[PDB]
DNA sequence: CATCCGTGAGTCCAG
């Protein structure tokens, strides 16, 4: 229960935390997926068989980045070391 | 008045009487 | 020996290792900052390095 | 967030702001897209807005003493050519605004990015990793605005008053919204002591049991309280489902909410309330009235009295060392004390005078900043001054500064203020280079598993024993207990278990071995655990900084040289005794230690000191020889009184220190064994920063002390 | 560009966002709105009362849970609204076990109560109660003192007149053109049972641009919008 | 900076320099204040740093004797009476003598007061003497300080910490367009002035005989005619503005010694650091939280704080091996609309605005022969556009500077100007600006409170007096009772009284507080000037009584009282704040620390010429450094990829900062860093 | 508990006068007048000059032959020149002075509809052989705008842009009279103080603040 | 336990 967070506060990172093993792991968890993205976008321009697309609605101009940690809250993906 | 010497604007001063050599 | 001759006493510390022929195994904070791999800590350790990530099974494009 | 300039921003995304130009066709290429940042055409104040979105950057200020030297934030495009830098981070950075200036860096990398918001971001970093305490929390303004609407004031207006006579009861709000109203009009102090209904606000624990019992408060009950209109306000910030608190904020107080949100409550709600705090500090600081004149700046009423009465006492000093009476080294030696007298009553003199409205006064003993010592310099008298040698000058400055100094005063006085800057240079330079050592020394000291499983560990000291009775918390708990993790469960005297093995040790399972009885708990340390390259996790404990268990893979030995290197500067054994530990000399005191336990045989001589031990089991007499410059040590004998100095037949443990000084860490090695070196080194090595007020968690000097022991000579091949 | 208004809504107040004023406005508007609608808005409330089996205050009404303070308290959270300015009375009375509310009350005639499901006061078996109740007619709020003066058993009560309870205004930058000086006034008004917040704040409003007429009368010169 | 400063540079004593000592030799002996140093060297004025105790100023009165010693001027005492009979005495001569402090109560003849009296004596022991055994006594009570020392006011109420930033703070002030003297003084304002040398005295006496912007005559007794020309509109050492202006108008008559045409930094023959502020002591919304400083916009509307900057840029044009390099107005590949403020030879025309990046002086040089691109051959086969061997080489406006070209200075070998063996032309454009302030310039009072300005709110913001007189400055109240300098409060005070104006009440005698007070201030026009002589001046008795005395405004209210403070409506919310603040006039300079140079970034730019890391320094448009402390940070954070990118892509790795580069502009990913360059560098040092 | 309609009453001096406002709500006048004294400082439009042009002179910083003054105190000097315009477009103003005297505000050539308030304004000492030709353009505008902003946008290299300060208000301020009297008669009495320039009058000073006043209130009554 | 030589002695900034 608190105030709705905002710009780079969000998603709450103490929710971010539950899903993950360490504050470490959660960063390439998260950049890693952001490189998917990333290249997906790239990629698909001219070339088939990318990492597959945001699994949510992006934000206008979101950074590829403030996806993939959305995504992470979401749920969305499988987490393995 | 501090130092009327040249030709200078007075600037009164909270003194005791100062006259033993200019600066 | 990299840890050290960037420490102190570096002349010393070089005609020693040259003489003993001392090999560094490039495994340190000190070390790795040198050569510029990625530190042997935090981010850097295999354990969360070599990270997989994909989406639930559940999740499929549209 | 942070302010970065518009036109800073434009260079640091240089290419990444001619990506957008000729994406949205502002320019055919990129050669032309260099052109127009360059000529700073007024398209890319427009495209810049959009590069740096959520996009972070790291601010660092020099000297980086310790890891929140460097912090994430979100960059906001500023109006300007000045870095904008949010009040609460001033003292992690120790920066001020008397012209500072700090290094920017752009994160490039995905991975980069993601460090810099996850790990290094400022609303993350709320506390100090060095005793977990809270670093961003109001501080100036902020706190003395607080202090002021939570102060009762006994007679101000508005006050709730008892029904007498024709008149019912005044003071009795329905609502906040209604005592609100009520200040408006000009009826109700807002720091007057009345009773108001409250729907959007947990009672205390004490209360809340007595209307609900226990039923679970709810959003929309309604309670009776007798607090403040300010207190409050204040209370809407922590917000709903945290106690009531009915106290004036002193920095102390703030200190432990800010410190209990830590524990239970989220980050995120931390940062959020912690937000909240200073906006409201700010705005009432600025109604706060605390100013700075002549006239709240007031000399003592009995000034010239007081210092007439020792004067007087001084002049009988000087008669009796004019009849030669007295030794020079004694003459000194009393006028030091008639005067370090006389200003502790001038001191006094202050206190009672001064009204708390008094300003000067109100910063002071509200924790804001200052330390009364200054408010007697001020206004009281300066005292006295020390010599070039360091001892205290016979003769006092009994002028204040708002009074002005005489001239020969100034001069002496200005004497000692260089010189105090003179060693506050070169101690610095001194401090540093300590640090960098211990840095070195503990590189390759990472968390690499996550528990060792030893059942190995060391006692601690919960308490000491009333002689009446009862239990006394031990002074040393905080930095030596409150972080560990147990290694043995925790038992009183019935065979009831308190606490299990494998459990953090927090803020109430402290209390819940400090009500049971037990005085001594066993806890795992870092240098119990043993490891192959490094330490555990579990052993380690409780991260300063996160208030959970450490991470694997956390720099902690890089991390426990910082925390000790940081404030090093604040010293006067002083630094060299820090340095003389931790690079294991043989001591200037060089005290002796017992080599084998018994009774204890004084035979002192005037020309050299002698002591015999006999052997308590068998054995043969063993005999030291001491310089009667040393004395000998007030150890806690049996007798259990401290304060009893070495005398002949009393009995002394193996390896007790027998004179006053210190102990060659070396002897107590072959004498008392690896272990008992460690322990002796860390607590040697804390009775340095405690003597300057400074608190390191015994957990970081042992990561440097471990390091010591790592290695065993070769007697044989 | 000319200003635009908004609204974030909730049942019984809402928030209003005001953007772009001309630099340095946003605090020559703020707390000089706030005022007018927490003052300048009038209403009906109670201003005085009085209790059958009372002849002191500290002991409670003879067959009530509640001591005389809360049902004061009770009392002024009661929202009405008298059609003449004039002072009126009405009367509430009840007996046995149970709980009266706002619904129990006896209203004179152009004299309603919005919120008859107010709870007042738990009475108990072979529990009395009545109670005179003085309507008067105002603005803002008047202290208790000033309604000291039947002196058997007359208690003079706070009278909340305004029909808005709460009002909290915040003043940010928004960044029109390349100028991020312009404000933005965010205001937050709770407003009774009474009247809608919305509605508060155009009679607010209105009331206003009266005073301003009175400058503006003389001239006409200048302005721009 | 200033003037001052080019003084005090005259009269530092160092103990750096060969056949002296080192930074690192010197312990703490040689440092601290030395008894010895009484009237000869300042025991405040030394420098903050590593430093210091081993640079220090000449005290005031002190002279140097043909043996290379200090001596000091003392006043001769025969017999329990002074003497205006005045000898120089040495260090060690004076500790075989005894001497009185200045300030010892004199009779109307000379003789002293009382028997005992305040007694300086050999190794800086201090005891009361009968008046039998006094040799001499002091010239003066401010004899122990340097010239920068002595202005400031109340001296002796600031500690030494304080008083110390005060005086080296002085020497950094900037010179403003216009500049005003204090209304607080201590009366070497204008001593300072004079002696320094960048005002313009009248050596022979005589009558105004024509003046102009540009120069001054002036008519002796003896019929010789000697005319000083104003220097205007000149670059000092540190780019700060020498402009002279005249005094005497057409026709006055004129004594020698006066003063006709003060300089930067002089109103009248006064030094003049600053501006007369109205300060108000109170916390304002956090935006002055930790010495930050709150202005009006009236400072940057009137132009109050206000100063301009000029800069030298040079060029010059060599013999090469491939020809010689030639200024020209044309320069390959660029419009005309770029060249549009240039003459025909190729130079920056008078009177032209110019901005970072614009051209200043055109000159092209030629490039070596070497074969062209072959795919950029092609492209000069399809447009047919045959390419020139002159490679641009111009000198273009540096990052940050900006202004109006206000003079040209070419030197040509061809009109026989001197030029060094292998130069033709040489080039100087000089250009200013007209720098208003802003916020994070840094500005400071005489009394070692410094700060930065952190927020200009409009005029209308500023918390206000009762008759609508907005306030120029916000101090915050915290940082003044921890700094023990409270002698910008008793400055502040004094300051209002010195605005206000004053009348003591002479009805039923002169009162009793006010009886040491000299007959001249007894009373006092509003704006009017007064000295505050350290270890002398006003005493705190004086000051309240004056902050009684002080003059009703033009509608006749009194502004403040007696405790000095007043009330003030907050210019926002219109509410009249809760609490008296203390209101009054203060002084404050406008330090040489402003944003305007102290600003820079860096996306990419220059490199190292061995180690391949990017050169340091705004000079040279470098990078910041991410020292071994700094990195200790990322370790201690575990940012890992963080820390290996910035001492790799960002760093020396030759091919790693190009692909960077490109993977940004074209949307990429960023790729895996690849060997540090330096690094390589080192195995080969090693070999 | 009493409803009566405001007043606005009015006593005169000839550059300041005092305007009386009553019965307003207890505790009301305060965030009135200050509504009003922020509105005057910032918002109310006037006019004064924004370029010049001087014979002889490329830059701010120089000096022409024969006169006392350089150019930067001569433009500092003009900037006390007190200015009413009513040409909505730029105009062009003259002054043209040699020899021997003293040139003053009065010596300036203003067109048609543009009036000098004050032309005893000392701008240059004009010593022997000494000529002064300059050539002053006056817009209208409100508040304070820098003079940075005339120069990038194509003038010539004669011009020099000089700071505007539009604003026609001096000093404003405000005092207030609350009947706290325990009764009914509980009321505040403003009193707003206004002061010019002598450029408009104290009172079309307050009609243009509260024309901009109403303008802004209005958007509180349109409905959604 | 005391001498002689070699090696340590804060950061960033500007310049
Ligand atoms: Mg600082
Ligand atoms: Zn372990």
């Amino acid at each position: 229960g608190y105030d709705t967070p905002l710009g780079i506060t969000n998603p709450p990172i103490d929710e971010l935390l539950d899903r993950v093993s360490s504050k470490y792991a959660l960063v390439i968890y998260a950049a890693k997926r952001a490189r998917q993205i990333n290249d997906y976008y790239n990629q698909l321009g001219e070339g088939i068989l990318e990492y597959v697309g945001p699994l949510v609605e992006p934000g206008l101009q979101e950074k590829p980045l403030s996806i993939a940690l959305r995504e992470i809250h979401a749920d969305l993906l499988e987490h393995t070391e | 008045s501090n130092n009327s010497v040249p030709g200078a604007p007075n600037r009164v001063s909270f003194a005791k009487l100062r006259e033993p050599l200019e600066v | 020996w990299l840890s050290a001759a960037s420490f102190q006493e570096t002349t010393r510390v070089l005609t020693d290792a040259a003489i003993n022929c001392r090999s560094d195994k490039l495994n340190g904070l000190k070390e790795n900052v040198i050569i510029g791999k990625l530190i042997p800590a935090g981010t850097g350790i295999n354990r969360y390095r070599n990270i997989a990530v994909q989406p639930t099974e559940e999740a499929r494009a549209a | 967030q942070c302010g970065l300039p518009k036109l800073m921003a434009l260079e640091l995304f240089k290419p990444f702001v001619m990506k957008r130009l000729v994406d949205l066709n502002h320019a055919q290429n990129i050669k032309s897209a260099k052109r127009m940042v360059e000529r700073q055409r007024p398209q890319v104040w427009d495209v810049l807005e959009e590069v740096i979105a959520e996009h972070p950057v790291l601010l660092n200020r020099a000297p980086t003493l310790h890891r929140l030297g460097i912090q994430a934030f979100e960059p906001m495009l500023v109006e300007g050519k000045a870095i904008q830098l949010h009040p609460l981070v001033c003292e992690a950075f120790n920066a001020d605004f008397d012209g500072d200036q700090m290094a920017v860096h752009l994160p490039l990398s995905a991975e980069a990015q993601a460090e810099a918001r996850i790990l290094m971001l400022s609303s993350n970093n709320i506390l100090s990793p060095a005793s977990g305490r809270p670093l961003a929390m109001p501080r100036l303004d902020m706190v003395t605005g607080l202090y002021y609407l939570t102060t009762e004031v006994p007679g101000d207006t508005g006050e709730y008053q008892p029904a007498s006579g024709d008149h019912p009861e005044t003071g009795v709000y329905s609502s906040p919204a209604e005592a609100i109203m009520a200040a408006d009009r000009g009826v109700l102090s807002v720091r007057a002591k009345i009773k108001v209904r409250l729907t959007q606000l947990r009672p205390p624990v004490e209360i809340e049991a007595e209307l609900f019992g226990h039923s679970g408060w709810q959003p929309g009950d309604a309670w009776m309280a007798e607090t403040t209109l300010g207190r409050v306000m204040f209370n809407e910030l922590l917000p709903l489902g945290y106690p009531f608190v009915n106290k004036q904020m002193h920095k102390k107080v703030q200190a432990a909410i800010i410190n209990d949100l830590a524990e239970r409550y989220p980050m995120i709600v931390v940062a959020q309330t912690v937000d909240k705090l200073k906006d409201a500090g700010f705005y009432w600081a600025t109604r706060s009235g605390v100013t700075v004149s002549m006239a709240d700046v007031l000399v003592p009423p009995r000034k010239k009295e007081i210092l007439d009465h020792y004067e007087e006492r001084a002049d009988k000093v000087e008669k009796q060392f004019q009849r030669g009476a007295l030794n020079h080294d004694e003459r000194n030696e009393a006028l030091v004390e008639i005067w370090k007298e006389a200003t502790d009553e001038v001191g006094q003199a202050l206190r009672e005078h001064y009204p708390d409205d008094n300003p000067i006064i109100t910063i002071v003993d509200s924790g804001a900043t200052g330390n009364f010592t200054q408010t007697r310099t001020l206004a009281g008298m300066k005292g006295l001054v020390t010599n070039p040698k360091g001892e205290f000058i016979p003769r006092p400055v009994k002028s204040s500064f708002r009074e002005g100094l005489t001239v020969l005063e100034y001069f002496i006085n200005t004497h000692g203020a260089r010189k105090g800057l003179a060693d506050t240079a070169l101690r610095t330079a001194d401090s540093g280079y300590l640090t960098r050592r211990l840095v070195d020394v503990s590189q390759d000291v990472i968390v690499r598993e996550h528990d060792c499983q030893t059942e190995r560990g060391i006692v601690v000291e919960l308490a000491e024993r009333a002689p009446d009775g009862t239990l006394i918390r031990d002074p040393y708990i905080e930095t030596s207990a409150y972080a560990r993790t147990l290694g043995t469960d925790a038992v009183d005297e019935a065979g009831n278990v308190i606490v299990e093995r494998g459990q953090d040790l927090g803020d109430p399972e402290i209390d819940a071995l400090l009500a049971a009885g037990i005085t001594q708990v066993k806890v795992r340390s870092v240098l119990t655990c043993a490891t192959s390259t490094g330490v555990c996790a579990t052993c380690y404990g409780r991260s300063m900084a996160t208030g959970k268990l450490v991470d694997i893979g956390e720099a902690v030995g890089i991390v426990a040289a910082q925390s000790i290197g940081e404030p090093g500067t604040q010293l006067t054994g002083g630094l060299p005794r820090v340095q003389e530990l931790f690079e294991a000399r043989v001591p200037r005191g060089k005290a002796p230690i017992a080599d084998v336990t018994g009774r204890v045989r004084l035979e002192d001589g005037e020309r050299f000191y002698k002591i015999t031990i006999v052997p308590d089991d068998g054995g043969e007499e063993v005999v030291y020889d001491k310089i009667s410059k040393r004395q000998r040590l007030r150890v806690f004998k049996h007798e259990d009184g401290s304060e009893r100095v070495l005398s002949d037949g009393d009995h002394v443990e193996v390896g007790q220190q027998l004179m006053e000084g210190s102990a060659d860490p070396h002897e107590v090695l072959r004498v008392q064994g690896p272990r008992e070196v460690q322990i002796h080194l860390v607590r040697e090595v804390q009775e340095v920063y405690r003597a300057q007020g400074v608190s390191i968690h015994d957990k970081h000097i042992e990561v440097i002390v471990r390091q010591m022991l790592r290695r065993v000579t070769i007697i044989d091949s | 560009r000319p200003t635009l208004s908004e609204d974030v809504l909730t049942d019984n107040r809402s928030q209003f966002v005001i953007e772009p004023l001309e630099p340095g406005f946003g605090y020559t508007l703020g707390n000089s709105l706030r005022r007018t609608l927490l003052s300048s808005i009038p209403g009906a409330a109670v201003t005085s009362i009085r209790i059958d089996g009372v002849l002191h205050e500290f002991t409670t009404v003879p067959g009530v849970k509640e001591d005389v303070t809360e049902i004061i308290l009770n009392l002024k959270s009661l929202v009405v609204s008298s059609e003449e300015d004039e002072p009126v009375t009405m009367y509430l009375r009840k007996q046995g076990p149970g709980e009266v509310t706002a619904g129990d009350i006896v209203p004179p005639a152009g004299v309603t109560v919005h919120n008859p499901g107010m709870h007042i006061a738990t009475l108990n078996d072979k529990g009395k109660l009545e109670v005179e109740l003085v309507v008067e007619r105002g603005r803002g709020y008047v202290p208790a003192v000033q309604n000291r003066a039947a002196e058997i058993g007359r208690i003079p009560v706070d009278s909340i007149y305004s029909p808005v309870l709460k009002v909290t205004y915040k003043v940010d930058a928004t960044r029109v053109e390349q100028r991020t000086d312009f404000d933005k006034l965010i205001l937050d008004v709770e407003t009774k049972n009474s009247i809608s917040p919305r509605d508060a704040l155009a009679s607010a409003g209105k009331t206003l641009v009266e005073l301003f007429g009175l400058a503006r009368e003389l001239n006409v010169e200048a302005e721009g919008i | 900076n200033n003037p001052l400063s080019g003084l005090t540079h005259k009269r530092r004593l160092s103990a750096l320099g060969p056949g002296g000592l080192s930074r690192e030799r010197a312990g703490l002996e040689v440092r601290d204040v030395h008894p010895s140093h009484y009237g000869r060297m300042c025991p405040i004025e030394t420098p903050e740093g590593p430093n210091i105790g081993l640079i220090g100023s000449l005290s005031v009165y002190a002279r140097v004797n043909p043996f290379g010693f200090i001596e000091t001027p003392y006043r001769k005492v025969v017999d329990g009476v002074v003497s205006d009979e005045i000898v120089y005495l040495t260090a060690d001569e004076e500790d075989r003598h005894v001497v009185a402090q200045a300030n010892s109560p004199i009779d109307a003849d000379g003789r002293f007061v009382e028997p005992r009296v305040l007694v300086r004596r050999k190794a800086g022991e201090v005891e009361y003497v009968p008046s039998s055994e006094v040799d001499y006594m002091d010239v003066s009570p401010r004899q122990m300080v340097s010239v920068a020392t002595a202005m400031i006011p109340f001296l002796e109420h600031d500690d030494a910490n304080r008083a110390l930033m005060g005086a080296n703070m002085q020497r950094q002030a900037v010179p403003l367009v216009r500049s005003e003297a204090p209304l607080v003084g201590t009366g070497m304002e204008l001593r300072a002035a004079i002696d320094a040398g960048d005002v313009v005295v009248a050596e022979e006496s005589g009558v105004i005989e024509e003046v102009s912007a540009d120069y001054i005559t002036v008519m002796h007794d003896n019929g010789t005619r000697r005319t000083y020309r104003m220097r205007k509109f000149a670059r000092s050492n540190h780019g700060t503005c020498a402009n002279q202006c005249p005094i005497v108008d057409a026709g006055d008559r004129v004594e020698a010694g006066q003063v006709i045409a003060d300089g930067p930094c002089t109103d009248d023959g006064e030094m003049a650091l600053g501006k007369n502020l109205l300060v108000a002591i109170m916390p304002w919304e956090g935006h002055n939280y930790e010495d930050a400083i709150i202005l009006s916009n009236r400072l940057v509307e009137e132009d109050v704080l206000t100063s301009i900057h000029i800069e030298e840029h040079e060029i010059d044009a060599r013999d090469t091996k491939l020809g010689a390099e030639e200024i020209t107005r044309d320069i390959p590949n660029i419009s005309d609309e770029v060249l549009a403020d240039l003459d025909e030879r190729g130079i920056v025309r008078i009177g032209a605005e110019v901005r970072d990046g614009d051209i200043l002086v055109g000159k092209v040089t030629p490039k070596g022969e070497t074969e062209l691109t072959p795919e950029e051959r092609l492209l000069r086969a399809i447009f047919g556009e045959k390419a020139r061997e002159v490679r641009d080489t111009s000198l273009k406006v540096p990052h940050g500077e900006s202004g109006k070209v206000i003079g040209i200075r070419v030197f040509s070998r061809e009109d026989e100007d001197e030029l060094p063996a292998g130069v033709n032309e040489l080039v100087r454009v000089y250009v200013a600006q007209k720098r208003k302030i802003s916020d994070g310039d840094k500005l400071a009072g005489r009394h070692g409170n410094k700060g930065v300005i952190g927020k200009i709110l409009p005029v209308e913001d500023m918390p206000f007096l009762a008759d609508g007189t907005p306030v120029d400055i916000i101090l915050n109240t915290h940082g003044v009772p921890r700094r023990m300098n409270i002698g910008q409060i008793l400055e502040t005070h004094l300051g209002w009284c010195a605005h206000s104006g004053w009348k003591v009440d002479a009805a039923k005698g002169v009162p009793d507080w006010a009886a040491r007070l000299p007959d001249e201030l007894l009373e006092a026009q509003p704006n009017a000037i007064v000295s505050t002589p350290v270890f002398d001046g006003a005493q705190e008795a004086e000051l309240q009584g004056l902050l009684s005395c002080t003059l009703p405004n033009r509608d006749g209210d009194v502004l403040v009282d007696a405790d000095g403070k007043a009330m003030l409506f907050d210019g926002r919310s219109g509410e009249p704040f809760p609490y008296p603040v203390t209101v009054g006039y203060m002084y404050i300079m406008k330090l040489h620390h402003l944003v305007d140079d102290k600003i820079h970034a860096r996306s990419t730019g220059p490199y190292s010429m061995i180690t391949q890391q990017p050169l340091g320094g705004k000079a040279q448009f470098g990078g910041q450094r991410f020292g071994e402390m700094e990195c200790w940070a990322m370790q201690a954070y575990g940012a890992a990829y963080t820390l290996q990118e910035l001492l790799t892509i960002k760093s020396d790795d030759t091919v790693g900062r190009v692909k960077v580069y490109e993977a940004i502009v074209k949307g990429e990913n960023i790729p895996e860093p690849g060997i540090p360059e330096s690094f390589k560098v080192l195995l080969k040092e090693l070999q």
